[PDB]
């Protein structure tokens, strides 16, 4: 072999090497989506998370283990074209304006287009419904009824296993779990059972909230490692 | 008359099969061609050869035809036999110390063949020096090497079982953190990974005390007694159910993994109707 | 204001198009199967070659 | 007014259909079945890369044979050696999610974008010998689709707003702005002589559109889907369209119509890209199947079937010279075939 | 760019001496440096090489042994040290940057030097060691080589450097292919063994000794150099 050919297989490998240490970090880290309406509060929850830019990419670290967070705030409307590209992440998270019940419906939607999704029949979405205190709020004051816009919360009881935590007004807790409840039967139908939804109830001043992506994220890794080893 | 060879052919013979079909699926189906199936096919492989080498070893053993068959074949044949189970005891050790890397610690999640398939010859490497000592064959000989296995055997043995003790920990564990209110599928998922925890627990047993009798068998003719002053009628019972139980964990290794995922069931019933 | 504005421009890309000259379509494609024996010889794999080029 | 307006659009529409159907004597597969078959063409890989980490989404051949250059989701773009299968130069890149990625004809600049909404032009050149970030220019609304190199300081390229633009690099401001579609711009591909360039959007039509001119000359309307794919056929006067309904078409710019449609029961997942040989009788489209397929432009038939690759092929493009075939899948491992 | 070399001086038989270069202006990880001596009043000839990464490290047999290459990319420093100097390795050491790739331009930049007073290998012939010619005037410069430089992948590893009078070699020819900001004047032409280079209109300041160098095996041979007298 020539010199020349001889040193360019060395330059080669040399950033073969590099790119195999690259390789650990860039497996070493979980990727999420983070997704949501305009009402929604997920730009509220990214500035809690401190532990034309078509991308705004948000890094925290929880428990010694490094999160991506993207967030697609600046581009159109349409997304059946770059969401293919966000698949294989680790989770998505989806934000929702519980208490807005105009654009509810609107956001049960686009719940049920992405979950729908074909590219990402595989990955899992982590639903935390923003804005519990101004749901509390709204359902206690009375002047806004989930009846008129959805009916048949006019018919649905509270779940007998429910877990109502401590100070909950009768109203708040069977709002939220009916909503829980729409968001999973959503998800649910035609849920090949591949992909699971975490949901999970957020405020605006819940300091506990980045653990619930830890705990999702471990969660889901571990089911798509049971898998590989078929384990299941 | 002695109807326990009825069982030792069935034993056999589903054994075979499970490993065989076990084969097929991974060289036939390209999604089971991944890094941590490699390790399944290399114990597939082994549970062959130690099945393969046992069904001669039987025959020539009884009054078939004379003392044995064969001088070097015989000393071949139970050099293989020890191999293959080496391999197997440190494949089924290596398989469960990757089950535990990727529960337990799943973040750490990786893999490249170049080094799982490294590992596996190097395990195949060690399990056939491991059975050099049987190309040569004082009683303090077989003595130290019989105690030898015996530890080879429960080294295996304890790591296996605090391994899939954490498993079955971190499995139970994880069954809180997973929203249960009102997922009918994160039900399901649940129930899995608490049969996945059983699973496991009743893997290690069916290798303890399916590899016990084997050793003890081996150390009860070295150790206490050196010498065949004379046959016994409950000596053939022993060392029949001894070998049967030895084969046990070998034919149901796969079964485990078929009774473990479900989409391993669909290739292996695909291919058993196939090979019909 | 907008809307009269994007029909006008609509319109007008309509007219523009419209005013094209075209020609038959049997003559386009007789024409397009002159290059395919023109460049056949030279194809990257309609022909095989020996691995020395390789 | 607005009556009037809509009106005329109609009877437009419907004055276009009829001349494109009046010319519409015979079809191409009549006059194409006279011709011998192809054949089948059992294409064999002859190199694999395994640097990529991530899905290789982009890649071009540029003016030399030997250098390809290829993007993935993990921020790198390897200009890999066909031929001794070595690695020129390795470009961490800001933005991860790139999805486009051309090579300079001059072969010394190479672009790229994707959601970041910024095109970064790499020099390859530099006299400091690492690569560098000539223009970081920007501009656009949406997420960059595709990019291409018209010379040393010219490029074109395309955007989720719906809308292209002509870059100037030395200047770093748009050039001009091309509007008309109503989805978002998903391909593009340059002409031979350079003078044209043609681009699909997320709408089921595709549009010619004039360097020279900020104007659109022809729309092609024969689609049933969104189309991804696109390709110039060698000569410049036709181009093929690639759609997620599975089947590929072939608009001739002379005739303003659709020639002959490449489809098949058997195939359903859609196509991510298309490429013509240098003859134009191999069409090599990529589909969704985890492989790679090769029509015939004239008889309409599977030249061949490439199934190499195990997951998704996403970009393929064949050698300017006509040596070798570069395609690259979201498996991380780019094959090359000849 | 820009390549300083230190550590020179008198130096006495059998003593030893660390030059040092220093690297700026580039990324001196990925460019392999070499280090080429220039006798008083004579050519050039290679003295040693060291890789990216310090992989590959190769001496000549003139220097193997004595002399040691090493380098610091985290400095961006390069040190060559020598070793029981002799009275025959008096001369200018210059460093050279090499970077190896398809389309490279190996040898393209040559540091200012540093003078060391002190107290097989193919081989290049050229034509002759000096052409007096007037300006204006199209000058042909040969040389000839022992072996093919042609390999098997095409490639002519051939190189051309020109020694301005009290500036260090400058690179014009390193396959036909030309050096970044040489005039397109330069040209060079040549089988596998002979070889050719040729001047359209010669400059002013074209004037100097052209050394050539095979580069098929890192044994390095520069050639006697080829004066051009105004």
């Amino acid at each position: 072999l020539s010199a020349e050919d001889k040193a360019a297989v060395e330059r080669s490998k040399m950033i073969e090497k590099q790119l195999q240490k690259d390789k650990q970090v860039y497996r070493r880290t979980l990727r999420l989506l983070l997704l949501g309406a305009d009402n929604s509060g997920k730009s509220t929850i990214v500035k809690q998370m401190r532990i034309t830019s078509g991308i705004f990419e948000t890094k925290f670290q929880v428990d010694k283990v490094n999160f991506h967070m993207f967030d697609v705030g600046a581009q159109r409307d349409e997304r059946r074209k770059w969401i293919q590209c966000f698949n294989d992440v680790t989770a998505i998270i989806f934000v929702v304006d519980s208490s807005d019940y105009n654009r509810l419906q609107e956001a049960l939607n686009d719940f049920k287009s992405i979950w729908n999704n074909r590219w990402l029949r595989t990955i899992s979405v982590i639903l935390f419904l923003n804005k519990q205190d101004l749901l509390a709020e709204k359902v206690l004051a009375g002047k806004s009824k989930i009846e008129d816009y959805f009916p048949e919360f006019a018919r649905y009881t509270t779940p007998e296993d429910a877990t109502p935590e401590p100070g909950e007004d009768p109203r708040v807790t069977r709002a939220k779990y009916f909503i829980r409840k729409e968001f999973v039967d959503i998800s649910t139908a035609s849920g090949d059972g591949r992909h699971i939804c975490y949901p999970h109830f957020t405020c605006s001043v819940d300091t506990e909230n980045a653990r619930r992506i830890f705990n999702d994220c471990k969660d889901i890794i571990l089911q798509m490692n049971l898998r590989e080893y078929n384990l299941v | 008359l002695c109807a326990i060879y009825i069982t030792y052919a069935v034993i056999i013979s589903v054994g075979i099969l499970g490993n065989a079909i076990l084969i097929k699926v991974f060289f036939k189906t390209k999604s089971m061609q991944t890094v941590p199936n490699i390790f399944i096919t290399s114990l597939a492989f082994g549970d062959l050869l130690l099945l393969l080498t046992c069904v001669p070893v039987d025959a020539t053993h009884y009054l078939a035809e004379g003392w044995l068959f064969g001088r070097i074949g015989c000393k071949v044949l139970s050099f293989i036999r020890l191999t293959s189970v080496g391999v197997s005891v440190f494949t089924l050790t290596i398989l469960s110390a990757d089950r535990y890397k990727a529960v337990v610690k799943p973040l750490e999640r990786q893999n490249a063949i170049l080094k799982t398939c490294v590992k596996a010859g190097c395990v195949w490497i060690v399990s056939m020096i491991f059975a050099l000592p049987e190309a040569i064959f004082k009683l303090l000989q077989e003595i130290h090497s019989l105690l030898c296995f015996l530890v080879f055997y429960i080294i295996p043995l304890s790591i296996i079982s605090v391994y899939y003790s954490l498993i079955a920990r971190t499995l139970y564990k994880s069954t809180l953190n997973i929203p249960t209110e009102e997922q009918s599928h994160a039900r399901k998922q649940i129930e899995s990974r608490k049969r996945i925890a059983r699973t496991v627990l009743v893997l290690v047993a069916l290798f303890a005390l399916c590899w016990l009798p084997n050793h003890l068998l081996y150390l009860y003719h070295s150790f206490t007694s050196q010498t065949y002053v004379d046959p016994s009628a409950m000596h053939f019972i022993f060392t029949i159910f001894s070998r049967v139980l030895a084969f046990s964990n070998s034919c149901v290794n796969p079964f485990a993994l078929y009774w473990l995922s479900k989409s391993f069931q669909k290739h292996f019933k695909a291919q058993l109707f196939c090979c019909k | 204001t907008a809307s009269i504005a994007q029909a006008r421009k609509l319109v007008e890309q309509l007219k523009m198009e419209a005013n094209i000259d075209r020609i038959k379509v049997s003559k386009a494609a007789a024409d397009l199967m002159a290059y395919c024996e023109a460049h056949a010889k030279e194809d990257p794999l309609l022909t095989p070659v020996p691995a020395s080029e390789n | 007014e607005l009556d009037q307006l809509r009106q005329e659009a109609e009877q437009l529409k419907n004055q276009i259909r009829d001349a494109r159907k009046a010319c519409a004597d015979a079809t191409l597969s009549q006059i194409t079945n006279n011709i011998d078959p192809v054949g089948r063409i059992q294409m064999r890989t002859r190199r694999t890369l395994r640097g990529h980490l991530a899905k290789i989404y982009a890649m071009h051949w540029g003016t030399d044979s030997r250098l390809l250059v290829s993007a993935s989701q993990d921020g790198k773009l390897i200009i890999w050696d066909s031929y001794t299968t070595n690695k020129v130069h390795a470009i961490p890149l800001r933005s991860s999610w790139v999805m486009t990625c051309a090579y300079a004809p001059s072969g010394n600049y190479v672009a790229c974008g994707g959601l970041d909404n910024i095109c970064s032009i790499y020099n390859l050149k530099t006299r400091e010998g690492n690569v560098r970030v000539s223009r970081e220019l920007a501009g656009h609304t949406g997420y960059l689709s595709c990019c291409r190199f018209l010379d040393d300081n010219q490029i074109v390229t395309s955007s989720g707003d719906t809308t292209c633009a002509l870059w100037d690099i030395e200047t770093g401001q748009q050039t001009t702005t091309f509007t008309g579609h109503t989805g978002d711009v998903m391909s593009l591909s340059l002409a031979p002589d350079t003078r044209l360039f043609v681009s699909g959007a997320c709408d089921a039509s595709a549009k010619l559109w004039d360097v020279r001119e900020g104007m659109c000359r022809q729309t092609f309307t024969g689609h049933e889907s969104d189309i991804n794919a696109i390709c110039f056929f060698p000569n410049g006067n036709a181009f093929a369209t690639g759609s997620d309904d599975a089947t590929c078409r072939l608009f001739d710019l002379r005739a303003d119509q659709e020639l002959m449609t490449y489809s098949h029961d058997n195939i359903i997942c859609g196509i991510t890209s298309v490429s013509f040989s240098k003859s134009g009788r191999l069409l090599l489209a990529g589909y969704d199947d985890f492989n790679c397929n090769v029509w015939d432009a004239l008889k309409a038939d599977r030249a061949g079937v490439l199934a190499g690759h195990d997951n998704r092929v996403s970009c393929l493009g064949v050698t300017d010279d006509g040596m070798a075939v570069a395609t690259g899948s979201w498996d991380s491992f780019l094959k090359i075939w000849n | 760019v820009q390549l300083v070399e230190s550590g020179g001086g008198l130096v006495q038989p059998g003593g030893s001496r660390k030059l040092s270069c220093s690297a700026s202006g580039f990324a001196f990880s990925s460019f392999g440096m070499h280090w080429v001596r220039q006798a008083p009043e004579k050519g050039l000839e290679w003295v040693a090489y060291i890789s990216s990464g310090s992989g590959t490290i190769y001496y000549a047999d003139t220097v193997k042994g004595r002399f040691t290459i090493s380098r610091d990319d985290p400095k961006n420093t390069l040190f060559l040290q020598m070793t029981s100097l002799r009275s025959e390795d008096t001369a200018m050491y210059y460093c050279v940057r090499s970077i190896y790739y398809y389309g490279s331009s190996p040898f393209d930049f040559w540091g200012q030097g540093t003078t060391l007073t002190v107290s097989a290998d193919i081989v290049m012939t050229q034509a002759t060691s000096s052409v007096p010619v007037t300006p204006g005037e199209s000058v042909s410069i040969s040389c000839r080589s022992s072996k093919s430089l042609l390999h098997s992948n095409g490639n002519t590893y051939l190189y051309w450097f020109l020694q301005r009078p009290g500036q260090s070699p400058q690179l014009l020819i390193y396959r036909s292919n030309l050096a970044s900001g040489v005039p397109d004047r330069f040209s060079g032409s040549g089988s596998g063994t002979a070889f050719t280079l040729t001047i359209s209109r010669l400059e002013a300041e074209d004037v100097g000794v052209y050394y050539c160098m095979q580069h098929l095996e890192y044994p390095l041979t520069f050639g006697a150099g080829t004066k051009l007298e105004l």
